[PDB]
């Protein structure tokens, strides 16, 4: 699209302006969906390895738990920073354009003229 | 020889072993148990208690409270000689008619 | 550590560990003619580490505790079948030679991680290249069919072309009439039931095609049977001769390096004993093979990896 | 290959992956390029079988084609611009040369023809670096070009590259070369949605990459070639041929599995190009990869094969390699569809 | 007559015939590098021509 | 929802983490539990859909649906632990997974608030479904039976795909409730017939008309009992879902339009009624068998009546009760006998007396008797289509006839007539097999006393 | 596309001929491209049988177009409907049954008959609303 | 733009038909390879001093250093072909048919 | 029991082809190595004549 906005430090994952948005709360629903592929991300090391899948080291399937809840975490904040720097812009180029989006005047269902389709 | 595979398995009869089977599992005890839970949890839980549960909910789509306007709009439209139902719901007052 | 690639690379060659007796010198002979006996006597004189035959659990007593288990469940071959009727349908006859191709081949990938890993040579009877020599004779006395030949042959050659030929074999020559001699000495009912032609048809292979083919690329050594109990003899003998000949003396560190990396995956070894090739003796259909497998699940120590059995007494799994 | 050897070639085959996407230069481009020809070709020559030589052989003619004629769209650009940087390129022929030529190093037209043959006499491990790690260079300079290419060349390309790859797929038996048609088929759908926006190009590069790894180190530890050698593998591994089948429906993109992560957003980024005909096309044909995929599924989990019983020796011992990093691409390949809007991230 | 003598024929297999016929045409090449290039030849020679890719 | 849906996908780590042998004995008991908790969102408020959340809501419609999935589910694990109780437990366990991961998707397929969301599950059910038929399927054609399946519904779902991204690029977003609410005339043009074709060919191949039909003479036969059940009891009730949400921004045109799948569906009926009069399978049979009722749901929705969608949603779950339970009963002939020809076991009455029972409440029923769900759906759209069109009574009316003489044809042939005399490996009906038809009759005559839970959103 | 230029110029159901040679030129235009890429990854035994199979190729394709042009502009003239996408049906679906006549096999023909006359609906289709199959990025 | 830069267009462009052209050798369309580059270089050469593009004096040099070293490998991957088969030709170039 | 392919359904996906046609009615199966055939003996082992014209023969 961002691609080269004015301003844009090339890689930069988390541009100092991002932390002016909400950061994810902690128990997010999308960060816990994260949380659960580190689950099953170790849930098949396990299974590959021939060992029992419910319960082989422990210390493996927490390591792959708690890798992934931070780089979703990191990626959840560079998300969320992403798409209010697209809605920003959008937000700020209309009224840049006032003439280019002229709102319509409202007219109620009393006057509009809709023709009606009888079934049968 | 082709290959060396087992024959077909003669199909065991569940009762060959314990009679009093109930066609759930090998093993007595639990087919009983099986028995008790298929049956327990199947109809007095789910289809008796939940038909009065069915039967029982409260108006649906407020049935009867859409007849009960009914008899107040009924006794209001025809004592004043107005027409019971009006043929436009929508009244033409409200709307514009173009050209 | 294992010569996973960081070992080549801190220092680990394997030139060093490789000296003068650092040499897989099969011995063989024919049929009960004591190459057991006498390849277990170049073994202590030398210092030469013994491998004995590997027959049908031999891969039974690498795994676990060696424990060879039921023959269905370890091999699906009883060779004393063989002996008795030899033309049986059920095909058990060459399912003993693509079963005992595959231990000899188990028994060669480690001979050479041994050799590779402490310089000490290996004595093996029956290297995988005597192998051959049993199936034709199968092929001959029609135990076998032909098209049983050429899957064997293949599977020879997509394995034992990466597997070279051995410096010195030795056979001890014993003709057939003693060879009748001794088989009757012996005793065991099964045995007793061979026919001399396949006697004559073991030697003389192993004499008009063994020998030759291989004298190319390695030292033979011609024997009578008076030199098995001259076991001193073959020492020298042995020591005497330079031994240069064959892929050996031209080698380096980083085919080494190669041979080691592929033996030290044993499935990567024996990974072509099992080509798609659907024998009607060998093959072994969809629900017989679960149920084995099924079977061999269930049994102690192969539940789940090595070490990670918790049947066994693995205490820890929860943190291994 | 002395394992030290072996890994500094790999490391300027990285370079100079990474030369191209990390300049602005044409002529460090060209650079980048050559030099990953330069290191990949001994790769490819590690057995050293005459197959590989065959294979080798055949990769080299073809990109060193592909550099040459890029070569020119880099000179002719220049005589008619006076410019060496990446940017909208400045002349007609010479952005259709660079295109025909860069096309060619990943093969959408019937310059794929090498991609299969190039992957079958290769190794399975080097097959895994060429149909994953090569393919990256040449999709850097597309999506710094696209604003210049011709919109009405890459999609007949990228449509002929989808329909002639899942076509051949068909007829394919060896693993390898399903594989290879796969990836042009895959490849199609890169090339389509690339005069557009060109985030979705780098999700579908993410996902398709991430999502072909575990489909070969999956193969790798089966040791398997064949469709039959594959088949036996429900014996000794009957959990590994169950990741194989659950990559399969993800290699094909049914949801809820991430494989159609990328088409459904190609699509919808399409369609808002007032583009209808085009995505109908694309996921009408995309179901022929689906069939071979579920043939290739129903020989390995979804049925049985008879086994051989040499295949009990196998079950004796373990397999000794770690395999590196797959447990997690697989879950990277399938699950990953609810945590869509992470795109934004890509651009 | 009609349900799997034309319908299964009409649908399915037409469309896996169909997919059969240029299966076969798609996947035999013969491995010769001289029609391989000879083909490249054919295709860079095409597009930069007549379709008028050109312009 | 978070209400349901938690407990079904807890219910996974339920079958996986418990004992050897109790698997069926915990999954079928928490599977009936979860039924009486779909029991309560049956209640429907007036005019409002029943909303939950921004992703999930229930309507008159879908809910009559889901509770029968919920209530479903207990089914499959009765019907199917018997077959395959000489089976691994892992196995095992993995053949529950994917059944509850099945009823999972259709939870939150009947259930979603956006067309897109719609679409996803919709389509996702197709993943399990082909792992039932295909693995633990007893025969040579399920893997032909699969493919037909997978690629008839996926070939048709593609451009729904396509067209329903398009809506978004021009209406903005796609829930159930705006498209409604923000409902346009469908301008007749080339391009919107073509809109029009898309939006419904989709759905039209999940409730298979005539033509667009043979996937299930493959997919019902070969595919297990527990598989067999669920591809014909939701997943063409599926279709139905979508036709009824879907028709919402397509009513100028579907006037002009219905015509061609009218008069397909139309003769369909009287076609697909007739492949039963020479049938040679029980299982095609019953299949055959549900053709002729779906194709009169989809005559029901094409029509766009107020009784005419009244109908339909009543026939769905009757059809859907009455077919699964048709469905167990040629599988426990079928186990018994190992063949599904259906003159090889003529005469089970005078040996299994219930089964005759079962079975006869069992025909009745696709009889569509009065006051069974049967009839009082399929004479709604006779009603409604009659207004639409007088001659319709000529086909439809005699599609009636042709159903009885099929349906008693089953019941006549297997269990009435002489006992076949060399068969003598028939045993006394499990219990099991007779509490899993009365699970699946005493319903369809509980709900016939109150047809106002049945009867749809339109009510 | 000069070549495809001269067809759209040409008002379908007028100038009956011009448009019938606009279709063949295409048809054969096609036939070459096809014959050429077909000579060189299926080389023949010599130049003789190379020939021979570029003119069976190109003689397919020109007669299909011959005949396609023809009928459309043809019925379009005697109907005087010439917006009807029937009008290419006729033609695409009797372009398919010359591809038999080629082939000497009628069942190709008419499977060509079924999937061409649908196609010729379709490209009418397409230029009659507002189709386009390359759109220029809008978005 | 002058007949200089057309002639030597032209010469890179009979030179890529000659590469896309296999006869029977594919040491002599390796011969074509570098020769095509030349094409490149000579362009290269004329424009850049053409425009006294001072730095870019350079880049000519670099384009024969490298269209030179991947050369080694052009022969080197024959130089290993004729030895399993014994000659250059492409026409034994098709063993890996599958 | 539940059916399961045998070597006759194998045969159907165990060609070099899955198709086969008679263009492919000789494709031979790539060997399972992947180590084709090596070529016969390729040898130069090249023969001089050192003499006796050659001044270093002596004579
Ligand atoms: C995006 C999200 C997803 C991707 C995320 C990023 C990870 C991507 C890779 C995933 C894992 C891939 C993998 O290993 O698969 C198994 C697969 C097979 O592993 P294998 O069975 O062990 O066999 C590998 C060799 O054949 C074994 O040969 P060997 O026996 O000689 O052993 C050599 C081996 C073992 O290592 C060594 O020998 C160590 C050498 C130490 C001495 C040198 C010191 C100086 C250099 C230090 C470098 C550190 O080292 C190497 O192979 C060298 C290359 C890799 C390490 C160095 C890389 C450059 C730095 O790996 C490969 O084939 C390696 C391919 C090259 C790397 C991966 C390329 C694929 C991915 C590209 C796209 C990535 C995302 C782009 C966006
Ligand atoms: C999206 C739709 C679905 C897509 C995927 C579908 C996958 C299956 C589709 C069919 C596949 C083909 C047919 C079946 C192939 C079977 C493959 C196989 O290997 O089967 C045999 C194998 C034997 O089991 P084994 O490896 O010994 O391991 C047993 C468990 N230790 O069996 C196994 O290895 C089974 C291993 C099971 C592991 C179970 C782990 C359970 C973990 C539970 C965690 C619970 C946590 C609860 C937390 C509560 C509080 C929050
Ligand atoms: C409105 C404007 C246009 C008006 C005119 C109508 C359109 C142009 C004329 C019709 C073009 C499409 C019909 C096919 C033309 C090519 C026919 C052809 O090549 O026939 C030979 C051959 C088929 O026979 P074969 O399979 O070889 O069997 C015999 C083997 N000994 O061929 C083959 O084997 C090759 C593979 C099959 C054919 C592949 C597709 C070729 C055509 C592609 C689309 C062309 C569209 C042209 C018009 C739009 C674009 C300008
Ligand atoms: C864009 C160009 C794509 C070219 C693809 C070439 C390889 C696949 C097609 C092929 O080999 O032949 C297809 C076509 C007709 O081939 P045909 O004459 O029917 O002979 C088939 C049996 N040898 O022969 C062709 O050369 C036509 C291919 C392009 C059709 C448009
Ligand atoms: C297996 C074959 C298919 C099975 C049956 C499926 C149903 C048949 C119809 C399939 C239609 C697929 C494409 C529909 C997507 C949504 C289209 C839509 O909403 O309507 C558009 C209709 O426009 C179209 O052109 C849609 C496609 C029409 C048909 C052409 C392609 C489909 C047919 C061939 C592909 C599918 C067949 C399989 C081929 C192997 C409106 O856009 P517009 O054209 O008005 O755009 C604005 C402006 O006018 C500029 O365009
Ligand atoms: N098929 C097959 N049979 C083998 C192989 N190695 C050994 N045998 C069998 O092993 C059996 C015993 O061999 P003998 O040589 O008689 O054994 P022995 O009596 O201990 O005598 P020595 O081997 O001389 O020690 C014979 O039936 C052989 O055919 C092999 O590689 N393949």
């Amino acid at each position: 699209m961002m691609s080269g906005r004015p301003g844009r430090v090339p890689l930069q994952f988390l541009p100092n302006e991002a932390r002016s948005l909400p950061p994810p709360k902690l128990t997010d629903p999308r960060l816990v969906y994260m949380g659960f592929l580190g689950y099953c991300s170790g849930l098949i090391d396990n299974a590959i390895r021939r060992r029992p899948v419910v319960s082989a080291g422990l210390h493996r399937q927490l390591l792959y738990v708690t890798s992934f809840v931070f780089f979703g975490y990191y990626l959840l904040k560079r998300q969320d920073y992403m798409y209010a720097l697209r809605d920003h812009d959008m937000f700020a180029y209309v009224k840049s354009h006032p003439e280019d989006f002229p709102e319509k005047d409202k007219k109620t269902y009393g006057e509009i003229l809709e023709e009606f389709h009888p079934v049968r | 020889i082709r290959l060396q595979e087992d024959p077909d398995p003669e199909d065991e009869n569940l009762y060959e072993k314990n009679p009093d089977s109930h066609g759930y599992d090998k093993d007595p005890i639990v087919d009983l148990w099986n028995m008790r839970v298929v049956f327990f949890f199947g109809f007095s839980i789910v289809l008796v208690l939940g038909s009065t549960f069915v039967a029982y909910l409260p108006d649906y789509r407020m049935q009867e409270w859409a007849r009960r306007e009914a008899e107040r709009l009924v006794k209001y439209r025809e004592a004043n000689g107005l027409p019971l139902m009006e043929s436009n719901c929508f009244d033409p007052n409200k709307i514009q008619l173009p050209e | 550590l294992q010569y996973g690639p960081l070992a080549f690379v801190l220092g680990e060659r394997t030139t060093r560990k490789l000296t003068e007796t650092s040499k897989v010198i099969t011995v063989d002979g024919n049929i009960c003619s004591g190459k057991g006996r006498l390849a277990r006597e170049i073994a202590e004189k030398l210092g030469l580490r013994h491998f004995p035959e590997a027959g049908i659990h031999y891969a039974d007593s690498t795994t676990g505790d060696g424990k060879p288990l039921d023959v269905q469940l370890s091999g699906n071959c009883s060779l004393e079948k063989f002996y008795d009727d030899p033309k049986s349908n059920d095909g058990n006859s060459y399912r003993l030679q693509s079963w005992l191709y595959a231990s000899r081949l188990l028994q060669y990938a480690d001979a050479l991680e041994h050799l590779l890993s402490t310089g000490q040579g290996v004595v093996l009877e029956r290297s995988i290249y005597s192998d051959f020599v049993f199936l034709e004779a199968m092929y001959r006395q029609g135990f076998i069919r032909k098209q049983c030949v050429e899957h064997y042959n293949e599977v020879k050659k997509v394995t034992a072309c990466e597997y070279l030929p051995p410096h010195v074999v030795v056979y001890v020559d014993v003709p057939v009439p003693e060879i009748q001699s001794r088989i009757q000495k012996k005793g065991n009912p099964h045995e007793m039931k061979i026919t001399a032609a396949y006697l004559q048809d073991i030697e003389n292979a192993y004499k008009k095609t063994f020998l030759p083919e291989m004298s190319e690329k390695c030292e033979v050594l011609q024997y009578s049977a008076r030199e098995a109990e001259d076991a001193e003899k073959v020492v020298e003998d042995i020591e005497y001769l330079k031994c240069d000949k064959g892929p050996w003396p031209d080698q380096d560190d980083r085919t080494f390096h190669r041979l080691r990396m592929l033996v030290q995956n044993k499935l990567e070894v024996l990974n072509y004993t099992t080509i798609p090739v659907y024998l009607p003796e060998i093959t072994i259909g969809a629900h017989q093979s679960d149920r084995v497998f099924q079977k061999f699940t269930e049994l102690p120590g192969r539940k789940y990896s090595p070490g990670y059995n918790e049947d066994v007494g693995d205490k820890w799994i929860w943190l291994k | 290959m002395n394992p030290i050897i072996y890994t500094t070639l790999i490391m300027t085959v990285m370079s100079g992956t990474m030369l191209v996407m990390i300049s602005s230069h044409w002529l460090l481009i060209w650079i980048g390029f050559e030099m990953n020809l330069l290191a990949m070709i001994p790769v490819l020559m590690k057995n050293f079988n005459p197959r590989a030589t065959e294979a080798a052989t055949k990769y080299f003619l073809t990109q060193a084609t592909a550099s040459m004629m890029l070569m020119m769209a880099i000179i002719i650009n220049l005589l008619y611009s006076g410019q060496w940087t990446i940017t909208k390129m400045f002349n007609p022929v010479a952005m259709t040369m660079m295109t025909m030529a860069l096309a060619m190093k990943l093969g959408l037209s019937p310059f794929h023809f090498w991609v299969p043959e190039v992957t079958q006499g290769i190794s399975l491990q080097a097959g895994l670096l060429l149909l994953t790690w090569q393919k990256l260079a040449p999709l850097s300079v597309l999506c710094q070009i696209s604003q210049s290419i011709n919109p009405n060349l890459m999609l007949t390309m990228a449509m002929l590259s989808i329909l002639i790859g899942g076509w051949g797929g068909l007829n394919q038996t060896q693993l390898r070369k399903i594989m290879a048609y796969s990836s042009i088929a895959h490849m199609g759908w890169m090339t389509a949605v690339l005069p557009y926006n060109t985030t979705m190009t780098i999700l579908n590069l993410l996902i398709y990459i991430t999502m072909t790894l575990a489909m070969f180190m999956l193969l790798i530890h089966s040791s398997a070639t064949t469709t039959l050698s594959l088949s036996h593998t429900w014996n000794k591994m009957p959990v590994i041929t169950s990741l194989m089948m659950v990559t399969l429906l993800s290699m094909g993109g049914l949801p809820p599995l991430s494989g159609f992560m990328p088409k459904w957003m190609i699509i919808q980024e399409m369609t808002k190009n007032e583009s209808i005909i085009m995505p109908t096309l694309m996921a009408m044909t995309a179901l022929l990869n689906l069939y071979f995929y579920m043939r290739l599924a129903y020989s390995s989990s979804l049925t049985m094969f008879p086994s051989t019983n040499n295949m009990k020796m196998k079950w004796q011992f373990e397999h000794t390699k770690q395999m590196k990093l797959l447990p997690t691409m697989i879950v990277l390949s399938t699950l990953v569809l609810p945590m869509t809007p992470a795109l934004s991230s890509l651009n | 007559l009609l349900d799997l003598i034309w319908l299964e024929t009409i649908l399915p297999k037409t469309t896996s015939f169909i997919q059969m016929k240029m299966s076969i045409m798609v996947s035999n090449q013969k491995g010769l590098i001289k029609l391989y290039f000879l083909s490249f030849l054919i295709t860079i020679m095409i597009s930069m021509t007549l379709f008028n890719y050109h312009e | 929802m978070l209400k349901i849906i938690i407990p079904t996908t807890m219910l996974l780590p339920m079958t996986w983490m418990s004992k050897h042998n109790m698997i069926w004995i915990n999954a079928t008991v928490h599977s009936l539990l979860i039924s009486l908790i779909s029991l309560s969102l049956l209640n429907q408020l007036g005019e409002n859909s029943l909303n939950f959340s921004l992703t999930f809501f229930s309507d008159s419609l879908s809910a009559p649906l889901l509770v029968l999935t919920t209530w479903l589910l207990p089914l499959m694990l009765m019907a199917s632990q018997s077959h395959l109780s000489k089976e691994t437990t892992t196995r095992k366990k993995l053949y529950i997974t994917m059944l509850i991961l099945l009823q999972l998707f259709l939870i939150m397929t009947f259930t979603a608030t956006e067309l897109i969301l719609f679409y996803i599950l919709f389509e996702a059910t197709l993943v399990p479904t082909l792992i039932i038929i295909t693995r633990w399927g007893n025969q040579t054609e399920r893997l032909n039976a699969g493919l037909y399946f997978l690629f008839y519904t996926l070939a048709g779902s593609l451009p729904l795909l396509v067209a329903l991204v398009y809506i978004q690029n021009t209406t903005g977003s796609l829930n159930f409730l705006i498209i409604h609410y923000w409902s346009h005339p469908l301008s007749n043009s080339w391009s919107n017939i073509f809109m029009w074709l898309a939006c419904i060919m989709a759905f039209m191949v999940k409730m298979p008309l005539y033509g667009l039909h043979l996937w299930l003479p493959k997919a019902h036969v070969e595919a297990p009992i527990a598989g067999s059940m669920v591809l014909a009891a939701v997943l063409l009730k599926l279709g139905g879902y979508g036709m009824m949400r879907i028709t919402t921004i397509l009513n100028p045109l579907t006037n002009y339009m219905a015509y061609p799948f009218l008069m397909l569906s139309m003769w369909g009926m009287i076609m697909t009624s007739s492949i039963c009069l020479r049938q040679t399978d029980l299982k095609s049979l019953i299949a055959y068998s549900s053709v002729s009722h779906m194709a009169l749901v989809i005559v029901a929705i094409m029509i766009q009546t107020p009784w005419s969608f009244m109908g339909a949603t009543a026939l769905m779950i009757a059809h859907g009760l009455t077919s699964s339970m048709l469905f167990c009963l040629a599988n426990t002939n079928y186990e018994r006998v190992h063949s599904r020809t259906m003159i090889l076991a003529r005469g089970l009455q005078t040996l299994l007396p219930l089964m005759a029972t079962w079975w006869l409440m069992a025909s009745l029923t696709n009889l569509a008797l009065p006051p069974s769900i049967n009839l009082i759906g399929e004479l709604f759209i006779i009603t409604a289509s009659f207004s639409w069109s007088n001659i319709t009574i000529i086909l439809m009316g005699m599609n009636m006839m042709i159903t009885a003489l099929y349906s008693l044809y089953m019941l006549i042939t297997t269990q009435r007539g002489k006992y076949t005399h060399h068969i003598n490996n028939i045993k006394a009906s499990f219990t099991r097999e007779n509490a899993l038809m009365a699970l699946h009759i005493l319903p369809l005559l509980l709900l016939t006393l109150n047809p106002k839970m049945i009867l749809g959103p339109l009510y | 596309k000069t070549l495809l230029h001269k067809y759209s110029d040409i008002p379908e159901g007028t100038e009956c001929h011009r448009k019938a040679y606009a279709s063949t030129s295409i048809g054969g235009a096609t036939g070459l491209i096809v014959s050429a890429y077909s000579i060189a990854l299926k080389p023949p035994a010599s130049f003789l049988e190379g020939v021979a199979r570029t003119g069976r190729y190109t003689f397919t394709s020109a007669a299909i177009g011959a005949i396609f042009g023809l009928t459309s502009c043809i019925s379009a003239q005697v109907r005087e409907k010439p917006d009807d996408p029937l009008n290419y049906f006729i033609g695409g679906c009797a372009g398919g049954l010359t591809l038999g006549a080629r082939t000497r096999s009628y069942g190709i023909g008419a499977a060509a008959c079924a999937y061409m006359g649908l196609t010729a609906a379709l490209v009418k289709m397409g230029q009659l609303e507002g189709w386009q199959v390359f759109a220029e990025p809008k978005v | 733009m002058p007949l200089v830069y057309m002639n030597i267009i032209m010469a890179f462009a009979i030179a890529l038909a000659g590469l896309l052209m296999y006869r029977s050798h594919l040491m002599s369309s390796l011969l074509c390879l570098e020769g095509m580059m030349l094409s490149l270089f000579i362009m290269s050469t004329l424009i850049i001093l053409n425009t006294h593009f001072t730095l870019a004096n350079m880049m000519p040099i670099i384009l024969l250093v490298f269209a030179a070293c991947e050369a080694a490998l052009g022969l080197s991957l024959l130089v290993m072909v004729s030895n399993t088969y014994g000659t250059d030709y492409v026409q034994n170039l098709n063993l890996l048919q599958c | 029991r539940q059916w399961q392919p045998d070597v006759e359904w194998a045969e159907q996906f165990g060609g070099a082809v899955m198709y086969p046609t008679k263009e492919t009615a000789h494709w031979k199966p790539p060997p399972w190595n992947d180590v084709d055939p090596p070529k016969d003996t390729l040898v130069s082992n090249l023969t001089l004549n050192f003499g006796p014209q050659h001044p270093a023969a002596h004579g």
